[PDB]
């Protein structure tokens, strides 16, 4: 609620309103501290979920989600203060103020009351992302995915209004999802298909299947600084979740056709990961991890019977994590060697020795040990969509197999003797470089401790 | 390897004892420890319904269980030394001694 | 940790070249120019690093053979493989 | 089994007159050393045969690619083929498997979960 | 196996015996071949393939074994007459090849 | 920032000896068969000019091989070609193309017949005919 | 530091070491000879070999065996 | 490979996989002479292809009677423990980034490598300059002058004359 | 080959003149620097073992009566020991 | 450095420290006392024996 977008918009004059270098301190200081209020309020039901307002109930749903947004953004000024120290401060009190401008959206949606703030909102970003992805990049191939990164997301998330619209004047009025208390069904016809994929596919072109994601690595490979916004795209994608809010209801009873979305990203599971294997630049291996068990929550969603929201919501927040944080680790190597081409940084392990253990514990919760999110989140998954039919224990059950000579590949590929000709790599990995790493494994390993705090309603 | 190893007996009185008890037990447990384990096995669900084939092949294993100690027992406890000469070795060891009793 | 010096790398070589019978125990030992001991082309040079590696033991590379013209040549860079003399 | 892998073959004395093979790479060691070994530096060195390793290797193939031999019109035996087979194969499971959840009950009464 | 009559109470893990289990039985040596006490049998913590015969004689075996406790050995007698139990009752039941042997060939 | 001409452009034809070596020596003389040929079966995009393909195969081989390092560490200034499977990958091995392994594999399968008999000790075969009788045959007392 | 000495080894004995005589029907002979003669010769030349290897003396077994055998022994 | 030399490879070789084969210590000795015999069989001959004859079948009743597991010379080109030691590797020039209250150890040490680099702080311009007179166009194996005609300082300095050792 | 006598014979007195250089301990180079400062030994037991032992069970005499069904624990298996005959011994 | 306490051979065969040996020697018996028992008192087989079920009456 306004207790919060009032403090972040109240940051925005923060910054500028500051003198010279004190800026970045400054506003990481306060940053941080809207993280109390993050918590302060919220954490509250539980049963019969919280409304406390006409147009928002700000997380109640079980979907609690919004506690993550908040965190990364005084995460990005301890990330991406690298390279952008060499340009002028006018600019670099923009570069944080979208940044915020950012921010303050993702606030707005996954609150929302309603279908139609969520959409206006929903396609409220792109106007952020889009200015940050053209703008410091790095090669000159950004231009094109300035482009793709539209014409995708905009593309197809039209016919959401052309059938949003269609529902308001339809039945009673969408302006709450806390009353769907009456809803027919969709039985058939060939027009109730096109209203079910149209209020669908727009969702789908974020959260990728296995068609149609040809931008996600377009705009990864080549993209801002530190990852500034790359790990901002990471939160951004997840965030298709309000399929989560659609496809519990409003055409609950068409099935009847989900088939061509399963077996299109179930094979996509056992494929996508495994053209991942021989990639030579480092921030491509990364963004198709991304892909892979990202998209196993479309199989988790449009089956129906929890059991698959405990562990689909898990999901969302989990690589939530570790797939942020991967993106902070090519970073900071990258910084010392300017090649993203993975075969030349070799033979380290001896010459940063604490950040040996940052790597592993990395690569190991894509590995999935058992006691931590990711397994809890993949195997209520595995149990209910056995129950569907019994054969999917195969194809997800070979994606737990790839997946494992995926990651490891990545670190063992750091361990070998090489001192070759590099006279650069002298830092040792000065705090930031550690501090930022940190916060990210330090937070995930501990919610094992209590947590029923990440689960749906069910 | 089990090249270059010579015999019984160059200042390793002890280790050697410590080979010809255990690569002896293994042998199928004359009197020994696991007297028990191995042995009461073929004597026992050997009567059963057993694949009769499995008594052809498992009894035939039970042969190399010789030929598997007998054989590193003979390359590095038999044979005359053969390996390089400056050899230094001492067996005087109490971290070590003193785990092996 | 065990203890290397160059006084028996300049013994030991002496040592088994002067085992050998068909080497007289009066003949130079650091420099013969072993190209007065190289008869024939083969059967010396590769004949000699036969026994060399029976105490020592590692793998006499093969483009060193050329160097062993020099009786101290030899003995000259063993020193440098197995981190001997100061 | 993969492969012979041809340590011993034709020779001698014929393409002797094959020599500096080792002039095109003995140039660049001597470069390549005269580059490596300088006091100042501290800093990666071009390498071109990496920056050509990937660049004619990630892009620039659409761009080369034609649309044409029948052996580029291949992939619909491998993109498209098993996503119709795993179809196959599910459509006709969660039916048999539906038919005899209705008539004839294969379960016990101590599942509640699902 | 003798009496093949119902079971008025259902337990499985043959808690229903026809009356005591035997390992076959009778069929005339003995006819009523005589075991030990169903409630205690089961009174007890008895495992299946313990209810054969000799559970009278194996009861009183463990007894001793849990009065002297720090002691490796009990009756080395006793264990040797429990094969004189079980022995003689195993090659009792080595005459089941006897007789269907001579019994099913010519008459 | 390489100016001008980085990599391969539209072959595999374009004035053969144009390519390899102007920049880029795969082949010395314009033919080692190093000549940036290997465009075999084309009309795939794949691999055009490439001062490149089909260099032999089996491994890097990782040996003493030392003018300087030669193989998979240290790096010799400008020969690659194709890579990335060979750190999983060595070369010719003693024998040649002998499955006796699916024979032994299948050697046992003999042996599934010995499956569809049983092992009963007690008694011996005795070749019988209707003398089997594994549990009763004739009348109970 | 002198220790590894010359004019000391110089065959005689090692049957094993006798083919030079089986090879001087050709003939060679034993040059270089004493290299594999090293330590062909000493306290080398007993090598127990097989069950007394596995024996060692079979020191207290008939000798303990009565130790408890008996007393009172009735 | 010069044709001379060309069966030092096998000869080397040759008797190497044969000692994996024998066991006993005389065993070797006692095949050596005897298997040394048919080397010198056709001693002095022509160097073509009238003794290539003893190079074209040396391949057969080689290769075959080939893989009885060598004897490896544990550190080597390949076999156990043979790379073994990376812990270390010596990665020479540690001596960068420190940050002192770490350099007050070894204050002897440090004064000699700042000794070192004055040489190769200017060892140059006729270091290099040589190697522009030196190779005319397009010389092989690049070592400079073996003396450099005066002073080599070092002159391969220092990565190949200071590289690291092995504990 | 004659043609390396004026070269590495010069690595002979570089090397090992590095290596030369390289070996040092006078002094104690470790400085370390500053600054200050088995019978028993019958506490390291202890603090090792005692101090768990009473926390552990702090825990459990507390507890097994507090959860409705914990710890499982067995049932006798009672012999005819008690009130019961053998009779047999047959 | 460490110490000289022992050191190393030529192939002069090097010698024990005579507590080394002997204190061995005492599990050599641990061995072929420990084997008094197996024939006392136990036979190749503690059976009984089949007695050929020959009462097919
Ligand atoms: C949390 C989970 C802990 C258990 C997994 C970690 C295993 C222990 C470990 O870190 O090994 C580091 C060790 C570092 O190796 P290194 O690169 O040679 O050391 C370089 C530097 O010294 C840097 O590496 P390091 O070995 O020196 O590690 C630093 C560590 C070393 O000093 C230690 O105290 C040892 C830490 C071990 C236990 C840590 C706390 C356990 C709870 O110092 C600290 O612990 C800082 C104090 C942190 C206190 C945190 C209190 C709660 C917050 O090994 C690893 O890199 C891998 C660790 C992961 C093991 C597998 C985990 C899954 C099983
Ligand atoms: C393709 C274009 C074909 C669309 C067919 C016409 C859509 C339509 O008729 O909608 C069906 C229905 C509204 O029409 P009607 O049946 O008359 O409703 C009854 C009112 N009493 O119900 C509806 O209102 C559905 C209207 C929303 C459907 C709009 C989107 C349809 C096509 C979406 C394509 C999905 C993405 C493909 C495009 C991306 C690439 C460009």
């Amino acid at each position: 609620m306004l207790k919060y977008i009032i403090p972040t918009i109240m940051l925005m004059p923060l910054t500028w309103l500051s003198k010279n270098n004190m800026i970045w301190v400054n506003s990481t200081a306060h940053s941080l501290l809207i993280s109390f209020t993050s918590l302060l309020l919220m954490n509250q039901f539980g049963d019969n979920s919280l409304n406390f307002s006409l147009l928002f109930f700000s997380d109640s749903l079980s979907t609690p989600l919004l506690i993550l947004t908040m965190w990364l953004l005084p995460l990005m000024l301890m990330a991406s203060q690298h390279h952008l120290s060499k340009e002028n401060l006018t600019r670099k009190k923009l570069f944080i103020t979208m940044l915020i401008s950012l921010q303050l959206f993702l606030i707005m949606t996954f609150t929302a009351m309603e279908l139609i703030l969520f959409y206006i909102l929903f396609e409220a970003t792109l106007v952020p992302t889009l200015i940050i992805i053209t703008r410091w990049g790095n090669q000159t191939e950004r231009l094109n995915a300035g482009l793709y990164f539209l014409f995708y997301t905009l593309a197809g998330s039209l016919p959401l209004l052309v059938a949003l619209i269609y529902i308001q004047n339809t039945v009673g009025s969408l302006n709450f999802l806390m009353l769907q208390y009456w809803v027919q069904p969709v039985h058939n016809s060939w027009s109730n298909v096109f209203m079910w994929l149209a209020c669908m596919m727009a969702f789908m072109v974020k959260m990728p299947l296995y068609g149609l994601h040809l931008w996600l690595p377009k705009a990864h490979v080549e993209a801002p600084i530190a990852g500034s916004m790359v790990l901002a795209a990471v939160l951004l994608k997840l965030g298709g979740y309000g399929m989560l809010r659609i496809t519990l209801i409003l055409n609950p009873m068409t099935d009847f056709m989900a088939y061509p979305f399963i077996m299109l990203s179930l094979w996509g599971m056992i494929m996508t990961s495994s053209i991942c294997l021989r990639q030579t630049d480092l921030k491509s291996l990364i963004a198709y991890s991304s892909v892979s068990h990202m998209a196993l929550v479309i199989v988790a969603i449009l089956i129906q019977t929890p059991w698959s929201y405990m562990g689909a919501t898990a999901l969302m927040i989990a690589h939530g994590l570790t797939s942020s944080m991967l993106f902070c680790l090519a970073n900071s190597n990258y910084e010392r060697i300017h090649s993203r081409t993975m075969i030349l940084a070799r033979g380290l392990q001896t010459l940063l020795p604490l950040m040996a253990t940052w790597w592993l514990l990395a690569s190991l919760t894509n590995l999935a040990l058992p006691p931590t999110i990711n397994l809890i989140g993949e195997l209520f998954v595995v149990m209910s969509t056995f129950s569907w039919s019994n054969i999917t224990i195969i194809l997800m059950g070979v994606n737990m197999v790839i997946t494992a000579l995926y990651s490891l590949y990545m670190l063992i590929m750091t361990q070998r003797g090489k001192y070759t000709y590099h006279i650069n790599n002298i830092s040792p990995s000065f705090t930031r470089e550690n501090a930022l790493m940190s916060l990210h494994i330090l937070p995930l390993l501990l919610l094992t401790l209590n947590p029923k705090i990440i689960l749906g309603p069910l | 390897d089990i090249r270059k190893m010579g015999g019984l007996f160059k200042a390793m009185p002890f280790t050697t004892t410590a080979l010809i008890v255990g690569s002896l037990a293994l042998t199928g447990m004359p009197f020994l420890t696991g007297f028990y384990s191995k042995d009461l096995i073929i004597e026992a669900a050997n009567t059963s319904y057993t694949n009769a084939w499995a008594l052809l092949m498992t009894l035939i294993a039970t042969s190399f269980t010789a030929i598997y100690s007998t054989r590193i027992i003979f390359f590095a406890l038999l044979g005359q030394p053969r390996f390089p000469t400056l050899v230094n070795i001492n067996e005087n060891n109490p971290l070590l001694i003193n785990s092996i009793k | 940790a065990p203890p290397l010096t160059l006084e028996g790398i300049k013994d030991r070589v002496l040592y088994v070249l002067k085992l050998y019978d068909k080497i007289d125990p009066e003949k130079l030992s650091v420099n013969s120019h072993f190209m007065k001991d190289l008869g024939l082309d083969s059967l010396d040079q590769v004949e000699i690093i036969m026994a060399m590696e029976d105490e020592f033991g590692f793998e006499i590379p093969d483009i060193d053979a050329e160097k062993l013209m020099c009786p101290q040549e030899i003995v000259d860079y063993i020193a440098d493989k197995k981190d001997v003399y100061e | 089994t993969t492969l012979d892998p041809a340590e011993y073959d034709i020779s001698s004395e014929t393409r002797k007159a094959q020599a500096e093979r080792l002039a095109i790479r003995s140039r660049l060691k001597r470069e390549y050393q005269l580059q490596y070994y300088d006091p100042s530096r501290r800093g990666v060195i071009e390498d071109p045969a990496l920056v050509r390793w990937t660049y004619a290797r990630s892009a620039n193939i659409y761009p080369n690619f034609r649309p044409n031999t029948k052996t580029s019109l291949l992939g619909a035996l491998f993109g498209i083929g098993p996503l119709v087979f795993w179809y196959y194969v599910f459509k006709t499971d969660r039916d048999r498997k539906e038919k005899l959840i209705q008539e004839g009950k294969l379960d016990r009464t101590f599942n509640i979960s699902y | 196996a003798r009496r093949y009559l119902g079971d008025a109470s259902v337990e499985p893990d043959p808690l229903r015996m026809p009356t005591f289990p035997p390992d076959y039985g009778f069929p005339e040596r003995k006819e009523r071949e005589m075991v030990a006490t169903q409630q205690e049998m089961n009174d007890a913590q008895l495992v299946l393939q313990q209810r054969d015969y000799c559970a009278h004689y194996l009861i009183r075996f463990l007894k001793c074994k849990r009065d002297s406790f720090p002691n490796f050995l009990a009756c080395k007698h006793e264990r040797h007459d429990w094969d004189y139990c079980e022995h003689l009752d195993y090659v009792k039941r080595m005459k089941e090849f006897e007789r269907e042997r001579r019994l099913l060939q010519r008459k | 920032a390489s100016h001008i001409t980085k990599d391969m452009l539209p072959g595999p034809y374009p004035k053969t000896p144009e390519e390899r070596a102007a920049a880029a020596k795969k082949y010395n003389m314009r033919v080692e068969d190093y000549e940036p040929y290997p465009d075999d079966g084309t009309g795939y995009g794949d691999y055009p000019k490439l001062p490149d393909r089909s260099q032999q195969e089996r491994d890097p081989w990782y040996d003493w091989d030392h003018p300087d390092l030669r193989l998979n560490w240290g790096e010799p200034m400008h020969w690659d070609l194709d890579m990335y499977i060979r750190n999983r990958v060595d070369t010719s091995p003693t024998p040649v193309n002998w499955n006796l392994m699916c024979k032994h594999l299948f050697g046992f399968v003999a042996f599934m017949l010995f499956m569809f008999w049983v092992g009963e000790t007690y008694p011996a075969y005795q070749p019988v005919g209707p003398k089997q009788y594994p549990y009763n045959n004739l009348y109970l007392e | 530091m002198e220790l590894p000495d010359y004019k000391q080894w110089k065959i005689e004995g090692t049957p094993l070491e006798t083919v030079q005589e089986k090879l001087a029907a050709r003939g060679l002979r034993d040059p270089w000879g004493r290299n594999e003669a090293w330590r062909y010769m000493g306290g080398f030349a007993n090598n127990v070999s097989f069950v007394g290897a596995l024996l060692k003396g079979f020191k207290w077994g008939f000798a303990a065996f009565v130790v408890a055998i008996g007393a009172e022994y009735y | 490979l010069t044709h001379q030399q060309k069966v030092l490879r096998l000869y080397k070789r040759a008797l190497r996989h044969l000692e994996s084969w024998c066991i006993h210590r005389d065993k070797y000795r006692y095949f050596a002479c005897l298997l040394r015999a048919r080397f010198d069989e056709h001693k002095n001959e022509k160097d073509m292809v009238k003794a290539t004859q003893l190079l074209r079948e040396a391949e057969e009743e080689f290769w075959h009677g080939q893989h009885p597991q060598p004897y490896i010379f544990p550190e080597s080109p390949g076999g156990t423990s043979y790379e073994r030691y990376e812990c270390y590797k010596v990665p020479e020039w540690c001596l960068d980034d420190w940050h002192p209250s770490e350099k007050a150890m070894y204050p002897d040490y440090f004064a000699k490598r700042e000794q070192w680099k004055k040489l190769r702080r200017e060892s140059w311009e006729r270091e290099v300059k040589q190697l522009q007179e030196e190779t005319p166009v397009g010389g092989p194996r690049t070592e400079a002058l073996p003396p450099a005609r005066k002073q080599g300082d070092l002159p391969p300095l220092w990565w190949h004359i200071v590289t690291r050792p092995r504990e | 080959t004659p043609e390396e006598k004026l070269r590495l014979q010069q690595l002979r007195e570089l090397r090992r003149r590095w290596l030369k250089d390289q070996e040092l301990s006078p002094r104690e180079p470790v400085l370390p620097p500053q600054r200050v400062s088995t019978y028993r030994h019958s506490i390291f037991a202890f603090t090792h073992v005692l101090i768990p032992v009473w926390i552990i069970h702090y825990y459990l005499k507390y507890h097994v009566t507090t959860k409705p069904y914990t710890i499982v624990e067995k049932k006798p298996r009672i012999f005819p020991g008690d009130t019961i005959l053998e009779t047999g011994e047959v | 450095g460490g110490g000289a306490h022992i050191e190393p051979r030529y192939r002069q065969f090097p010698q024990l420290t005579r507590s080394q040996v002997i204190q061995a020697e005492f599990f050599s018996a641990t061995m072929w006392f420990w084997i008094l028992w197996r024939f006392w008192h136990d036979s190749d087989a503690v059976l009984g024996h089949f007695p050929y079920p020959d009462p097919s009456q």
